[PDB]
């Protein structure tokens, strides 16, 4: 229910929510969430 | 329909993504349903009688469209066989006379009859195409436009790219009273208004789509059945000029229609000069399947072949520059010592000479220029000739031949890949045969009785034909997903056997 | 057996039995399977070559008739393109076998008002008939091997 | 050989995750599992 109510916020921040997986200190795979900057994404998408 | 299915399977397996596979499959199902309706319409059983006869005649042409094409090919071959007997003379059978030289005396009337028949058959082929294939072209164009309107806001939220000629041309049909003429959905305009109306403006959307908001409520309010007679005046009043212009643009941009039109033009020209009928011999490429496949080997790497020819031109130009600056004395092509004929006393002539003679010579330009033995530049000349032979004659031509051979190999690889994919994996769920074959003939049973794509097409037809108030729960679920264009109901990576592995064991 | 009986009539009919090597030797049978695997495509390619040469013959018969004189004697010319049948035979028999195409065997176009037309004619004949179609045949054989 | 190299690169990218190396077959047990994994879980762009 909370996710459905936050649909608009999640949609708005979708391009800026970076998600990766690492092998952490626990010896388990962990998901990491971070912020991707607009400038960083634009530069990444530059054709060169 | 079987040929269409094979073509679709080939296209999906080769140039297709797993993400859009089901979207393309549903699109193929829609096109096949429309084609089935066309086939049913053309299947064999003053204004009224004329209409009856006209419809029967057009149905006959549509039914025998391919037979007419083969007949045109045969007529072209017969005409050219006759042409083989032509002869030229300075006196009637300084201007020259062309006439057939045959003993019977019947070929010339036969030539006239065959030429007239060929032109007639070409015209009939155009009509048959316009009645049999154009409807699907318009159906596909309208379907794509409607989807791009409703689900992408192509002309509401976005715009064409100023080079998408199709997008720019489709702007002409948006406000026409009869936009969805072949596409089944006759309420796309209402759906678009309801979807984008609030954010873009209901009046603005109505202006864009040529809708009358006020009267469109009245239509729902009550039932109005008009009484249009067969009057030509009424037919004129019914004509929608803007939609017709858009349709004619689409048709005259369609490739096959243009091919048939140029065929007809070429036949008409053949009536002006019989030798223009030779152009229709090229029809074999489009007609015969084996020849089309063979020619695909050349056309597959056509861009590379053209680039290779350009590179050859550049290399020959460099050799021409060297020859023009250093080896001009060797390019005399006249035996008469009084009047020499120097082929490299100007760059244009030298370049033409090189490109025309050296490239065609077996041993290169050294075969056709003067012998260098005994000259102070003998070693320079032999290096020149040997390098020309090895770079232009041995390597570049080898590049062309290798391009053709690689095209053959790649096309065979594509066919084999499609065959292997179909025989080793389910087209719907994607699970491999290895899993299913744990049961005897498990893969065959699965692909014939469980995940048959023909059965999915039949289910779509069945859902369309069945009343909605009679739908079962599962039928209603799938119908709603179809209307929303959600393809989640298709099993992907899962199956009944996988779901109930232990229970079924 | 029939061919052997004929060989008794004329001994040279016994030469036909040399073709038996294809059926007999296994290596030769495998080698010949490379040619026969795409035999339909090879025949279709030869037909396409015939059609293309016919188109070139039509163009030559209508425009380049003056260049097809094969007689040195100025008294008695021997025109090879004064009728379509002769021109087609000439093209298919000489131009296809020529290393550089029909331009090797027809008269030099230099100095003529149609010089550029003639060089385009010869170059396109060389590239389409000699370079590409024969390359198609060789590629068919190579693909059969593979 | 050059065509083979190009095809091999394409097939490897389309049948295996560039980061973890697990094949598509495993991920596709879930609908569009490989696409979801390579776009939202192990995206090399996300690692950058
Ligand atoms: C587009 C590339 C070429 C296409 C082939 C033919 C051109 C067709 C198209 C377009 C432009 C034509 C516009 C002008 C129309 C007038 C035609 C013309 O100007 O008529 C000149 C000569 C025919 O002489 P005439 O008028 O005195 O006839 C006797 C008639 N009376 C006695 C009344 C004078 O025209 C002739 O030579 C006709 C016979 C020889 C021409 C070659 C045609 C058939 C040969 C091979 C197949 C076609 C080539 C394949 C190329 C494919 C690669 C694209
Ligand atoms: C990629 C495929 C395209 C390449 C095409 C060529 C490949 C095969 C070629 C050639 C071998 C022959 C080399 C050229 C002949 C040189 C003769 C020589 O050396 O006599 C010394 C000359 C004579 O003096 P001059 O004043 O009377 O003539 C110059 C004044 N004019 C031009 C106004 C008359 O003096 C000089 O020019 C000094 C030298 C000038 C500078 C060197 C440029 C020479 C041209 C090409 C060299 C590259 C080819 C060799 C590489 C082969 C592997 C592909
Ligand atoms: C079916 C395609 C051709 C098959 C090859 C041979 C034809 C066999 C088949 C069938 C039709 C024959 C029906 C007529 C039978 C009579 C034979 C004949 O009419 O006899 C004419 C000449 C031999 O002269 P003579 O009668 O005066 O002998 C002296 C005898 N006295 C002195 C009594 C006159 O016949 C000669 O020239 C015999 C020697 C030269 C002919 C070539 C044979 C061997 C050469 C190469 C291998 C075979 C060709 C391979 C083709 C494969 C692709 C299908
Ligand atoms: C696919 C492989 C097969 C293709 C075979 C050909 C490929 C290479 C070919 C040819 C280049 C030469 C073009 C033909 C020479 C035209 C000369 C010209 O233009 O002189 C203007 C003429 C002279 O007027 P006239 O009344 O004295 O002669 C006509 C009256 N008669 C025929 C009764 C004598 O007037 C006219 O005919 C106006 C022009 C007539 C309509 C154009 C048809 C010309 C024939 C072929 C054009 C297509 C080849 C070019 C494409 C190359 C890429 C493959
Ligand atoms: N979901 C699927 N539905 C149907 N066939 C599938 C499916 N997945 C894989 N296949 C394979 O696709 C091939 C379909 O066979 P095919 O198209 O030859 O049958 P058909 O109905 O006789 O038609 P046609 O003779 O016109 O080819 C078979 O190898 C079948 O195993
Ligand atoms: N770890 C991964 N990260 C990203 N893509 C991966 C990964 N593993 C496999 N792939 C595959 O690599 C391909 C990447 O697609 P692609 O490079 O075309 O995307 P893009 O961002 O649109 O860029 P471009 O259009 O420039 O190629 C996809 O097939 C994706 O499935
Ligand atoms: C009569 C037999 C045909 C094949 C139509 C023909 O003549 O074709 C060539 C050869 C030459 C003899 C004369 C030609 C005259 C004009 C056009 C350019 C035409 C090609 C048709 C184009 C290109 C196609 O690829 C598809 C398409 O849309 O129309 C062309
Ligand atoms: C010294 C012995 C030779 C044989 C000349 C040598 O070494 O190479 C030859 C043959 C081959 C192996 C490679 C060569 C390529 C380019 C150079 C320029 C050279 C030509 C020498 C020029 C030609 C005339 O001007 C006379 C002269 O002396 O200079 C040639
Ligand atoms: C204008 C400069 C040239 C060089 C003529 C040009 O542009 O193309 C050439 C060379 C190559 C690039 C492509 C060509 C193919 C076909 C055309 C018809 C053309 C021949 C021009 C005809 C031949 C004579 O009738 C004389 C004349 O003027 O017209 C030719
Ligand atoms: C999805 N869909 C169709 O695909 C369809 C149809 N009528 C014809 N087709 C082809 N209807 C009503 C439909 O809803
Ligand atoms: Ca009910
Ligand atoms: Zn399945
Ligand atoms: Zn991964």
């Amino acid at each position: 229910n909370f996710l459905e109510l936050a649909e608009s916020i999640l949609e708005y921040f979708r391009p800026y929510l970076g998600r990766i997986e690492i092998m952490g200190a626990s010896r388990r795979i962990e998901r990491i969430y971070f912020e991707i900057s607009e400038t960083n994404r634009a530069q990444w998408e530059m054709p060169q | 329909v079987k040929e269409s299915k094979r073509q679709f399977i080939f296209d999906v397996v080769n140039e297709g993504g797993e993400s859009e596979k089901m979207e393309m499959f549903v699109s193929f199902c829609e096109d096949t349903i429309f084609e089935m309706q066309i086939a049913a319409q053309i299947s064999e059983p003053f204004w009224g009688e004329l209409e009856v006869q006209r419809v029967k005649f057009l149905n006959y042409l549509s039914r025998n469209f391919y037979t007419l094409r083969f007949l045109a090919l045969f007529l072209a071959f017969a005409i050219n066989f006759i042409l083989l007997f032509y002869k030229v003379s300075d006196s009637p059978p300084n201007m020259v006379y062309y006439f057939l030289e045959e003993s019977t005396g019947y070929m010339e009337p036969a030539l006239r009859c065959l030429s007239l028949l060929h032109t007639l058959v070409a015209f009939l082929c155009i009509i048959g195409y316009n009645c049999l294939k154009v409807p699907l072209v318009i159906f596909k164009r309208e379907k794509e436009l409607a989807r791009k309107l409703e689900f992408d806001g192509l002309y509401i939220t976005e715009q064409p790219e100023d080079d998408d000629v199709k997008g720019q041309w489709d702007r002409l049909v948006l406000n026409t009273p009869s936009f969805p003429s072949n596409y089944w959905d006759k309420f796309v305009k209402r759906k678009v208004l309801d979807k984008h109306g609030d954010i873009f403006g209901r009046e603005r959307i109505a202006e864009l789509l040529g809708m009358d908001l006020a009267s469109l409520e009245i239509t729902a309010h009550n039932e109005r059945k008009p009484d249009p007679p067969p009057g030509l005046l009424t037919w004129i009043m019914s004509i929608d000029v803007k939609y017709q212009i858009w349709k004619f643009g689409v048709i005259f941009t369609d490739n096959s229609f243009l091919y048939l039109g140029w065929y007809m033009v070429m036949s008409l020209l053949g009536h002006y000069n019989n030798f223009f009928f030779a152009a229709h011999l090229l029809d074999i490429a489009m007609g015969v399947k084996t020849l089309r496949t063979i020619l695909s080997s050349v056309t597959h790497n056509g861009k590379q072949l053209v680039m290779t020819v350009g590179l050859l031109a550049v290399v020959v130009y460099l050799y021409t520059v060297v020859a023009f600056n250093f080896f001009r004395k060797f390019y005399n092509k006249s035996e008469d010592e009084d009047e020499p004929d120097m082929k490299c006393d100007d760059m244009m002539t030298c370049y033409l000479f090189h490109m025309y003679v050296g490239v065609r010579a077996g041993g290169g330009i050294g075969d056709e220029i003067e012998d260098p033995a005994g000259d102070e530049y003998e070693l320079y000349r032999v290096v020149f000739d040997i390098t020309f032979f090895f770079f232009v004659i041995v390597i570049l031509l080898a590049i062309i031949q290798g391009l053709i051979i690689d095209a053959f190999g790649e096309l065979r690889d594509q066919q084999e890949q499609v065959k292997e994919d179909m025989e080793t994996k389910c087209f719907i769920c994607g699970i491999g045969s290895d899993y299913f074959d744990t049961t005897p003939h498990g893969f065959e049973t699965h692909t014939l009785e469980e995940h048959n794509l023909a059965n999915y097409m039949f289910f779509l037809m069945y859902l369309i034909n069945k009343d909605e108030t009679e739908h079962t729960g599962q039928e209603s679920y799938v119908w709603k997903m179809y209307q929303e264009r959600c393809w989640d109901f298709f099993p992907a990576g899962d199956c009944f056997r996988k779901q109930y592995e232990d229970q079924l064991s």
